[PDB]
Order: C-alpha cells, then sequence, then structure tokens
RNA sequence: GGCGUAAAGCGCACGCAGGCGGUUUGUUAAGUCAGAUGUGAAAUCCCCGGGCUCAACCUGGGAACUGCAUCUGAUACUGGCAAGCUUGAGUCUCGUAGAGGGGGGUAGAAUUCCAGGUGUAGCGGUGAAAUGCGUAGAGAUCUGGAGGAAUACCGGUGGCGAAGGCGGCCCCCUGGACGAAGACUGACGCUCAGGUGCGAAAGCGUGGGGAGCAAACAGGAUUAGAUACCCUGGUAGUCCACGCCGUAAACGAUGUCGACUUGGAGGUUGUGCCGGCGUGGCUUCCGGAGCUAACGCGUUAAGUCGACCGCCUGGGGA
C-alpha cells in the first residue's frame, strides 16, 4: 500500500468539517468544500506498521476478528475474512459477545446442534410448522454469528471497520486487553484503539483496499 | 461631548507638540473642560442619572490622574491645578 | 488584574499538561526564566527558550513520557496574599522527597535540595511533583 | 471547610482607608536568610545515665525553651529609593450599532363619553343564570367632537444599560460600548470595610389629571357555607411634576477583575482581500476533558489559578 492508491480510492476523503472529531486535527492537512482531507503522508507509515503488527501476530497462529456491520461492506467484509482463515462478525452485533462469552457460547452450541440438524433430516419428522421456527433460528443465528461459529476461544486481535459504529465491540475488546485495530474516520474516536489508522470506511473502495492489504499481510504472516 | 476643535485646542494648549494627547496634563484639561460643560447640561436635567454616572466617571478618572501626577511631580501638579482653578 | 505571574506560569504549565499541549508561550520574566531553569535542570520539562528584546516571550517545551504528563502536581505556595518563608532547618519535602520545592534563596532560585545542602532558608516559590 | 439548587454573592455601582501589584537596571538592606554574642530562672516536658529490692518518686548531664535584642554578613524574593520600558490601564483621530438617559413635540389604531342620523326589541353575561343596561329608544350602524392611557405589524432565547430597566415617529441636550490604522502618557492598576449614589411594583406627602383597567366596596350567582374563584358595576391607584420610601423569586437563586484549558450546529455588528477567503465583539443550543452529591456546568464554567471583597455554621423561635 502507498499514497497513490490511497488517494485513488478516496482514503483522504473523510467527513465534513462539522463532523470532525476534536482529536484528529493532526491527521488532516486542510479543507475544501467543507470536507476534511485525511493527511496521506501520516497514513502510509501508520497503516504499514499496523499491517506489520498484523503480520507478526499471523506468525504465532494468532486469531484475528474482522468487524464491520454496515450494508455497504457486508459481503465485502464477509469475503475478506472468509478468504483469510479468520473469523468475522458482519451483521448486527450482539453486545457482550466478548465480555459475556460464557452465555453466547451456549448460544453458539445451540446454533451448532441446530445447524447439524440442517443436514440431519430433522426437519421432516415435525409437522411442517416447527421447522419454520427452527429455520428462523438458523437464519437469525447465522446473521448474528456468521464467522465465529468455529471461533473456539476469544479472538486475539480485533480489526474493525468504522470504529465509531462498533464502539461496543471496541470497548469490550479493550475490557480484556486485546489488541484492537480500527479503520477509523475523522468523525470517530481513537481512545479505545491501540492502533489508530485514519482512513475512510464508507467508500467501499477504501474498505476493500484496507481489507485486501491486511488480508495479504496476514496470509503472508500465516504462511510461515 | 467636546467638539473636535475644542479637543485640538486643549491638546495644543497642554501638549508638548501638536500630537501629544496622552499626557496627564492634556487628559486632566480635557476632563475638566468636559465637566465644566456638563454642569450646564445637568442644571436643566437633574433627572439625567444615566449621564450623571458618566460625569462622575470623568470626575473619578480626573481625581486619579491628579493623584498620580502629585506623587509623580509636585511642580507640574501645582502648575496644572493653578492653570485650572482646581480646588485640589 | 494580573497580580501573580508566577502562579500564572505554574497554571499555564499545569493546563498545558492537562491539555497535552506540546509547548506553552508566555511573556518572559527573569524570575520565570529562573523557575524554568530549575524545572529543566530537574527533568520536569524538556527545555526552554526566550524570544524578544522589548517584550521577551518565554516558550517552555513540555515533556510526556508514557503519554501521561510528566508534572503531576505543580502548586503555588508563597503567594502575594500570603508570603511563605522557611529557615533551612524547616524546609519542606515534596512527596517525601520524590518531588521538589522550588526555594528562592539568597544564592539564587534553587530546589529544596540545593538550599538544604547550601545551608540556606528562603521563600518557598512552588511545589512540583 | 464552604456559598447555582442543601445555610451562604450585598439589588447594582462608585469610591476613601485598607489589602494586593506588569517588566528592566542600579542602589539600600527593612521584611527574608546564615553565623555569632547575650538573654530565654529553676523546676516541668524529652533523651542518655544514677539511687531507693522494682515502680511511682528522687537525681547528674544534655537537649529543648520553637522567642527577643545587638552585631557581622547574603541580595534570590517582597518592601523603600532613583531612572527606565510598554504588553496592563488610559488619552487623541476617523468610523459603527443600539427600546442607553433627559426634555419637548407630533401621529395613527382602539376604548370610553357627549352630540346627531338611520333603525327596533332586545343587549350584555354565563358552565347555566341572574345582577345590570334598554320603550325616556339600547345594542348595531354612520358622522362630528372631548379626553386619557398605551404605542399593533416590525419584533428576533435581537439590541442598549451597572443593576433597576429601556419599544410609534421627529427634534434639542447628553452617557457609555466597540472597531481599522495609527499617534501620545508610561503602572497612572485590581478590589474595596466605612461612606456615597442609583434602585421594579406597591405605598406616602403636595398639587394636577383620569379614557381603559381595577385593590376596597356594592349587588348577582356558585356553594353546606363562599368575607373567593365567575358576572355586573366601581374608588384609591395606575398617568404627570416635585419630594419621600429603599424593598422584590431586585434570579443566572451563579461578586468583581485578570490569565489559561477539545469541539460542533445557528443568529448578530464592524474591517481587509477577490457570492468566497479572513479578522474583532456579542448572542442561543448541545457536548469533551475536567468538576459536582447528583442534577447539571462546561472557553459566556459550576474546569485550572491569582487579588480583594461580601456572606454561611442544624430546624424552629426569628
Amino acid at each position: 500500500v502507498s499514497m497513490r492508491d490511497m488517494l485513488k480510492a478516496g482514503v483522504h476523503f473523510g467527513h465534513q468539517t462539522r463532523y470532525w472529531n476534536p482529536k484528529m486535527k493532526p491527521f488532516i492537512f486542510g479543507a475544501r468544500n467543507k470536507v476534511h482531507i485525511i493527511n496521506l503522508e501520516k497514513t502510509v507509515p501508520m497503516f504499514n506498521e499496523a499491517l506489520a503488527e498484523l503480520n507478526k501476530i499471523a506468525s504465532r497462529k494468532g486469531k484475528i476478528l474482522f468487524v464491520g456491520t454496515k450494508r455497504a461492506a457486508s459481503e465485502a467484509v464477509k469475503d475478506a475474512a472468509l478468504s483469510c482463515d479468520q473469523f468475522f462478525v458482519n451483521h448486527r452485533w450482539l453486545g457482550g459477545m466478548l465480555t459475556n462469552w460464557k452465555t453466547v457460547r451456549q448460544s453458539i452450541k445451540r446454533l451448532k446442534d441446530l445447524e447439524t440438524q440442517s443436514q440431519d433430516g430433522t426437519f421432516d419428522k415435525l409437522t411442517k410448522k416447527e421447522a419454520l421456527m427452527r429455520t428462523r433460528e438458523l437464519e437469525k443465528l447465522e446473521n448474528s454469528l456468521g464467522g465465529i461459529k468455529d471461533m473456539g476461544g476469544l479472538p486475539d486481535a480485533l480489526f474493525v471497520i468504522d470504529a465509531d459504529h462498533e464502539h461496543i465491540a471496541i470497548k469490550e475488546a479493550n475490557n480484556l486487553g486485546i489488541p484492537v485495530f480500527a479503520i477509523v474516520d475523522t468523525n470517530s474516536d481513537p481512545d479505545g484503539v491501540d492502533f489508530v489508522i485514519p482512513g475512510n470506511d464508507d467508500a467501499i473502495r477504501a474498505v476493500t483496499l484496507y481489507l485486501g492489504a491486511v488480508a495479504a499481510t496476514v496470509r503472508e504472516g500465516r504462511s510461515q | 461631548s467636546l467638539s473636535t476643535e475644542a479637543t485640538a485646542k486643549i491638546v495644543s494648549e497642554f501638549g508638548r507638540d501638536a500630537n501629544d494627547t496622552g499626557s496627564t496634563e492634556v487628559q486632566v484639561a480635557l476632563l475638566t473642560a468636559q465637566i465644566n460643560h456638563l454642569q450646564g447640561h445637568f442644571a436643566e436635567h437633574k433627572k439625567d442619572h444615566h449621564s450623571r454616572r458618566g460625569l462622575l466617571r470623568m470626575v473619578s478618572q480626573r481625581r486619579k490622574l491628579l493623584d498620580y501626577l502629585k506623587r509623580k511631580d509636585v511642580a507640574r501638579y501645582t502648575q496644572l491645578i493653578e492653570r485650572l482653578g482646581l480646588r485640589r | 488584574s494580573m497580580q501573580d505571574p508566577i502562579a500564572d506560569m505554574l497554571t499555564r504549565i499545569r493546563n498545558g499538561q492537562a491539555a497535552n499541549k506540546a509547548a506553552v508561550t508566555m511573556p518572559s520574566s527573569k524570575l520565570k526564566v529562573a523557575i524554568a531553569n530549575v524545572l529543566k535542570e530537574e527533568g520536569f520539562i524538556e527545555d526552554f527558550k526566550v524570544e524578544g528584546d522589548t517584550k521577551p516571550e518565554l516558550e517552555l517545551t513540555l515533556k510526556y513520557f508514557q503519554g501521561k504528563a510528566v508534572v503531576e502536581s505543580i502548586q503555588r505556595v508563597s503567594r502575594p496574599g500570603l508570603r511563605i518563608y522557611k529557615r533551612k532547618d524547616e524546609l519542606p519535602k515534596v512527596m517525601a522527597g520524590l518531588g521538589i520545592a522550588v526555594v528562592s534563596t539568597s544564592k539564587g532560585v534553587m530546589t529544596d535540595r540545593a538550599a538544604r545542602q547550601a545551608g540556606l532558608g528562603g521563600e518557598i516559590i512552588c511545589y512540583v511533583a
């Protein structure tokens, strides 16, 4: 990754000067049409060192959680984690997925038995009506836990999209000292993230750019 | 207020050039002239309290300037209050 | 009106450290320069400098070690409303010794340590920690 | 230790005494600091020992007696003195906005009354009524006049003023605030007990005025009762001039002044540059750190400091 691709994909394209966060004055050069421009020289080294940390944590067989819920990137993030051998959460986050893992573990156990009931012929011995509720449980729990069914232990690091949108997940991960990575707009906060990476995450191009670069570095780290 | 010509006249008569307005002598002369003018205004307008407050402000500012001059130079203070008939 | 420039300087230092300001620029005085000397020679701030002939300006570069501010508690002790003087026998110890009490003595503005070693009392300018 | 809401910021201001005081140099050494000398009685207290078989107790020596005076030094800070400096404060030039104040005049809308024209059995009021007004002609409607008070729209959590407060329009007299460039003085400052002044409405004194409104009062209702609520009237008073009173939930329940400390959504008035880029003031709302008991405050602080003032110390009594 480098400055030219970031400017091509609108990484510098942040939010309005009215939505600017008080804590992101350094990460911005100036203004144009009342839209703040995320500094692109401050982005490359910080993004690259966050990528290098992701690569290093990929050597220790360390798990990574990809977090992003908005509809613009749901398929993009759900693929960027599916082709990374790492778990994700891309739909409506259940608060307490990390701090209260001792109940959603029972939830995913019920989900696993209900989804082995999918390939079991179970939805044939019931009177064509309970199958509706079981299939709806399948649907809702797959939406809620679409990547962490085989998670098998709290994730080691948290790579997130739109840090402000996922502040519940961010603060949960902070509550246990888990390294947290944020694709964070100017309108969002760096206080809950130990690795702040200023960069747009509404531009689907920028989301794909960050996801692809981090996938490349994490796959490189996990190769060895 | 004092007309522009009156202000210029007092500054020239009390300043040590055509452009010396901030000196204590010029300031006290201006304050005294304004008070002497305002006495006639408040003879007719004993109920003009809002302007009398500003007149008393001028009085107090002049008193402080005279006290400052007196501790600064007795000779200029005596000359100044002689040139005006100021009681003290 | 402005009546305690020394406490004003301590307040500017404290506010900058609470605001995470990099440096603070203020009108310069010889006593302010002396307290900045004492603070720099004890590591509480990074460095100082002065700009200006008729109106010198004192700019102190603050330091922060682990994100957090270096100076924890900096407090005016002897004030215009109440001047505080100590003989060498009864000089204070800030933080049981970990901080300093900036004591102007007859041999210059120094810490409580240097004043105690030199066998001198003096006015207790400020506590730093 | 406190003072937004628990008790607590004087209603506001000016100001003497007092308290405090931007920056530079020299000097002094008063405060400050060092050392000494003298004194600080003994005892007591404390420490190290001694004697009563121990202890209490007695006892040797020391320390302490935190103080005062004198002397000799030191000069960083405060003070005195002398000279500077301009950034606090202030004066001058031009310009800006304003219901800032005093006095005088004028205008239109509306109410009441008086006169008249047209016209006839109602009007008015209420939850429903009645009191009341009207056949002596009301109400309605049209015209003329008298008079008093208040100034629709504009009008804006707009503006100005220390606060109280200030609202049609014009004029005369007049206070303050602010801004752009400069010019000038050179700490002349801040706060302020006592003191002085101002200070809503009601009220008081003297003399005017009196439309509307309306304490008191009267009547009609309501009601168990109704010295009220509602209705019909209606006098002080509200208006004016002068004097007095000196109090309001006189409130931001938040003293003044100065310095410093993330942001954002709106409105307002100057000045620079080509509707945009700035620069000074003000104002409304949310909100971060911080603070708070919380509510909340939050660059217009209730955050971090400094100067000074005022005030509080359980409830009642009071």
